[PDB]
């Protein structure tokens, strides 16, 4: 890696100027620690002031190790960064990805450091070691070659990659490989039993033709990743509380599917009755809820994903460690639906849960259809962003908002 | 001759599509023009300012100020044009070290290097930007004219570029004398350590024999400072620190000017000053934008005025870090949205306290205002000490833990433990999660005309109970709610509710404890008097019974 690659932001866009947010101290002795020896090997060096730039960093500790890991928030130089069609017009996401078995995810992003990047672009990865109690000035650094967590990053180094892919391209023809920013998703149709050879076949092979981080890969499994289609309630006493969250259900499900009707299930509530009485069912409703009952054993018909829209995630606690959660481009039109339960290493921490949720989501999302959604987290702003760099195990990281209304929705995906 | 290392100029560039200043220079008397040439002479020979020729298109205009008691004049080169045409820099000197934070340092020295400041160079290619010229006497000959060849005072990327060449030459010395602390302000350099005195001095040799290697003549101050340092705003002990003395006045006509005066001095004051509001003193803030009108005082912000008069009678000192001991935080809750804290290691002696606001919304509760101000003294403590503080609150364990399980949002608080501090915050009611059996179901319901505002509200039960009010100058939105509190008025402790407003279970799933609506306040008061109430919503307009017969008894 000699020559570089010319790297421009957008028409009319300035780098940018994000505030560092203030860090633990061992979070900072351990990127001091981190930086220091990145420094020694070329990869950052100190700047002057000169460079008005700047773009946060905080550390974390990856999934299963015992290693502070530098993580940099290059949320806003990757909206700068002009799109990267200077090779390819652009890769549709391939979509065997997500029917394959087993899904193995490394972290190819410390062979980036082997590629210096354009001197004409250093100056905005710019980024602070902060200090404590503003004893010191913050130590300002800027990255000399592909950082990790870079729009740019996998793009510039995606002449090299193929070359280093192709040996075992021809070995194996049936095996789907796909890079997304610092990660490589590597999933077979074959068992586990020589899924772990075949990804260790993967390892050293990518260190012998150039990793604290490369040891490790992160399993999946989408080809058993359940849905959530709407469910009705099979009872043989229906009490008037539940016939009103049924109507309430299907008025709701009739806005997705069409035909939905709720006339003979009001017609069994008629007259003012306790909640807690239990009405018998008519053979005259029973009918219609088979027959809405069948409306919903199919897919939303209309349902498609456009690469040009963004996709948006909201996410529903329902309580005691399950979160439901919805993916869709259009109000009521859910590409996809799913459910979490049991969050490890987080019985009394919704934050904690709802941080892992929120990375279990966008790994899903990559998978499908290669990019990420924007969150509705429902949290308040001023919680979430002081905790969830505390659970972050990720090298991305998505947009996300804030909802502080209670969505009447949850009812319903419960 | 010694030899003195170089220190490095930063490159510095105009902003793009920008060219430097053009501006005339002013006409200048004639005994200003005598003093200017005098001083320009002595910073030409020092090397500070160089003669250019009639080459350099651009000009600064400079002029010439005089003191007081001083009898000396003085230049003032105005680079306002210059800056607005030099590019942004990144400027280490935003944020100011808290004294509850700073450790104990006996040993302390303050050196002087403002004839340092004016020893680092200026970038060559930008040198010409710099351009001056004094007005000839009488206006018969050529201007002279000078360039800076070091950081110009009044320039924008001075103060930026004087502290990053300071730092970048105290890096080694600050690396290989761990047991000395160097904090960079201004033309200033406050050195400390806990070494005895004899050892300190010899180290401040040692940093002047540092400095002196790129020929920076750092003397100690002049005129040295007693005991209490006047650093910031503060009052520096060697064992405890406190605030300069900051004294209400007493006033009958107060206007705009002290609007910004209380305001500036309570919450400068509630870092140290236990106790202090200021809300009711702020609620004057609403709208008022000119800096000359009177507000007349309120009775609830004189008796808030009243109560921070007599915490500022006696002075209140704080004391220093030990990273030794734990980080103890405990808060307390004021009223009507007011919380303070306290911040200690050990008992009775706090390092710094402070107060939290409450984000103004339509409604709220107790739980939601005592997270926010977990969460801004979090925050608080890791710029201040580097860690999250153990948390001392006023509310159960018990309350807590159906809080955070039954909240519809996620929500955390660090470790914490109870103190019995009253007020204690308390959850004022919870809602059923499934139906009661035996009690009276109401299926309440309201409507209103839009253009005359005349609306309905009322319920029907499955006992035959039944209400319909007509009400004068109300909403859809307000007759629902209205509909809520006849139902929660005329029922026993044990009931059910059936709604078709979205709007209002929106208010009541946010669990709010008080609102500024005086109806959503009502119920409230009225969910609080009930032993069980359960909430349940149906849509409307869909043959549910029950809810469209007290629907069409609203709708007229
Ligand atoms: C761990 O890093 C640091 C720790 C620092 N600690 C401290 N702690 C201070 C030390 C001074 N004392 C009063 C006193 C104590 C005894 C005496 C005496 N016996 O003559 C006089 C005054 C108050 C407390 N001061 C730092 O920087 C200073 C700041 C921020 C302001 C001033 C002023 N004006 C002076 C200094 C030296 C520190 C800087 C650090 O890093 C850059
Ligand atoms: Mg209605």
């Amino acid at each position: 890696p000699i020559e570089t690659v010319p790297v421009k932001l957008k028409p009319g866009m300035d780098g940018p100027k994000v505030k560092q947010w203030p860090l633990t101290e061992e979070k900072i002795k351990a990127l001091v620690e981190i930086c220091t020896e990145m420094e020694k090997e070329g990869k950052i060096s100190k700047i002057g002031p000169e460079n008005p730039y700047n773009t946060p960093v905080f550390a974390i500790k990856k999934k299963d190790s015992t290693k502070w890991r530098k993580l940099v928030d290059f949320r806003e130089l990757n909206k700068r960064t002009q799109d990267f069609w200077e090779v390819q017009l652009g890769i549709p996401h391939p979509a065997g990805l997500k029917k394959k078995k087993s899904v193995t995810v490394l972290d190819v992003g410390d062979a980036y450091f082997s590629v210096p990047l354009d001197e004409d672009f250093r100056k905005y990865t710019a980024f602070t070691i902060p200090s404590i109690n503003n004893e010191t000035p913050g130590i300002r650094y800027q990255y000399n070659v592909l950082p990790q967590g870079w729009k740019g990053s996998p793009a510039i180094f995606q002449s090299s990659m193929t070359k280093i892919l192709e040996p075992f391209k021809k070995q194996n023809p049936d095996i789907v490989i796909y890079q997304y920013m610092d990660d490589l998703y590597v999933g077979s149709d074959l068992e586990i039993g020589q899924h772990r050879t075949k990804i260790e076949e993967l390892r050293q092979h990518l260190l012998r033709w150039g990793p604290p981080f490369l040891w490790m890969g992160y399993e999946l499994h989408p080809d058993k990743w359940t849905v959530q289609p709407i469910v009705l309630p099979e009872k043989d006493s229906w009490t008037v509380n539940d016939i009103q969250k049924l109507v309430g259900k299907l008025n709701w499900a009739s806005q997705i599917y069409p035909g939905i009707k709720v006339r003979q299930l009001s017609k069994l509530l008629r007259g003012t009755k306790a909640l807690t009485e239990v009405i018998p069912l008519t053979e005259e409703a029973e009918l219609e809820l088979a027959e809405n009952r069948e409306i919903l054993k199919e897919p939303v018909h209309g349902v498609y994903y456009d690469p040009s829209k963004d996709l948006i995630a909201e996410i529903q606690k329902q309580g005691q460690g399950q979160w439901t959660y919805q993916i869709y481009q259009e109000p009521f039109k859910n590409l996809k639906t799913g459910k979490y339960a049991r969050m490890r290493g987080a019985h009394t921490n919704d934050v904690k849960q709802l941080t892992e949720a929120v990375q279990k989501i966008t790994t899903e999302s990559i998978v499908i259809w290669g990019k990420t959604p924007k969150f509705k987290l429902p949290i308040q702003k001023e919680t979430w962003e002081t905790w969830w760099t505390e659970y972050w195990q990720a090298t991305w990281i998505p947009e996300w908002e804030f909802v502080n209304t209670p969505p009447l929705v949850k009812l319903w995906y419960q | 001759m010694v030899p003195i290392s170089p220190i490095e100029t930063v490159p510095v560039k105009l902003k793009p599509g920008m060219d430097g200043p053009k501006v005339k220079q002013w006409p200048l008397t004639e005994e200003k023009i005598k003093a200017l040439v005098e001083i320009c002479t002595e910073m030409e020979k020092e090397g500070k300012i160089s003669k250019i020729g009639p080459e350099n298109p651009y000009n600064t205009p400079v002029f010439a100020i005089k003191k007081k008691d001083s009898t000396k004049w003085r230049k003032l080169v105005d680079f306002r044009e210059l800056n607005k045409r030099t590019q942004d820099f990144w400027e280490v000197q935003l944020g100011i070290p808290h004294p509850a934070g700073l450790p104990k340092n006996k040993s302390v020295t303050i050196l002087d290097v403002g004839d340092a400041y004016f020893s680092v160079p200026l970038d060559e290619d930008f040198r010409k930007y710099t351009a001056f010229t004094i007005p000839s006497i009488n206006n018969e000959t050529p201007g002279i004219r000078y360039q800076y060849n070091v950081l110009p005072q009044g320039w924008k990327g001075s103060p930026a570029i004087f502290q990053s060449s300071m730092t970048k030459i105290l890096e080694p010395f600050a690396a290989q004398n761990p047991d000395i602390v160097i904090y960079q302000y201004m033309d200033d350099l406050y050195v400390g350590s806990d070494l005895e005195i004899g050892q300190h001095r010899t180290k401040i040799e040692e940093l002047r024999q540092h400095l002196l290697r790129w020929g920076l003549t750092t003397p100690d101050k002049k005129h040295q400072k007693e005991p209490p340092f006047l650093w910031m705003g503060y009052e520096l002990h060697p064992d405890k620190w406190t605030v300069q003395p900051i004294v209400l006045p007493e006033k009958d006509s107060w206007t705009v000017n002290d609007i910004q005066k209380l305001v500036g001095k309570l919450n400068w004051a509630s870092q140290i000053y236990p106790g202090i509001k200021v809300r009711q003193l702020s609620k004057l803030l609403r709208g008022t934008k000119a800096l000359t009108e009177v507000i007349p005082l309120t009775e609830e912000a004189e008796l808030e005025l009243a109560e921070n008069r007599e915490i500022l009678k006696e002075p209140v000192h704080g004391v220093y870090y030990d990273p030794s001991k734990d980080l103890i935080a405990e808060i307390q809750k004021q009223g009507q949205g007011q919380w303070t804290y306290q911040i200690y290691q050990e008992p009775f002696k706090n390092l710094k306290t402070g107060k939290y606001a409450r984000m103004r919304g339509a409604h709220t509760n107790d739980v939601k205002q005592l997270t926010e101000a977990v969460q801004k003294i979090t925050t608080e403590s890791i710029v201040i000490w580097g860690k999250t503080p153990k948390f001392k609150l006023p509310i159960q364990k018990e309350t807590w833990e159906t809080w955070w399980t039954e909240y519809w949002q996620a929500t955390w608080i660090p470790e914490w433990e109870f103190v019995n501090t009253p007020p204690l915050v308390k959850l004022w009611y919870q809602l059923e999660k499934e139906p009661i059996v035996g009690a009276e179901t109401f299926y309440v319901d309201g409507a209103a005309n839009r253009e005359t505002k005349l609306g309905k509200a009322g319920y029907v039960t499955n006992k035959g109970r039944q209400k319909v009010v007509p009400l004068t100058n109300t909403t859809n939105q307000k007759t629902e709610l209205q509909a809520i509190y006849l139902a929660l008025q005329d029922s026993g402790l044990e009931v059910n509710i059936v709604t078709d407003s979205q709007y209002a279970l929106g208010i009541i799933q946010a669990q709010p404890d008080k609102s500024e609506s005086e109806l959503v306040n009502q119920i409230i008061e009225q969910l609080i008097k009930k032993e069980k109430v359960y909430l349940a919503w149906v849509p409307a307009h869909k043959g549910i019974g029950g809810n469209e017969q007290v629907d069409k008894l609203v709708s007229a």
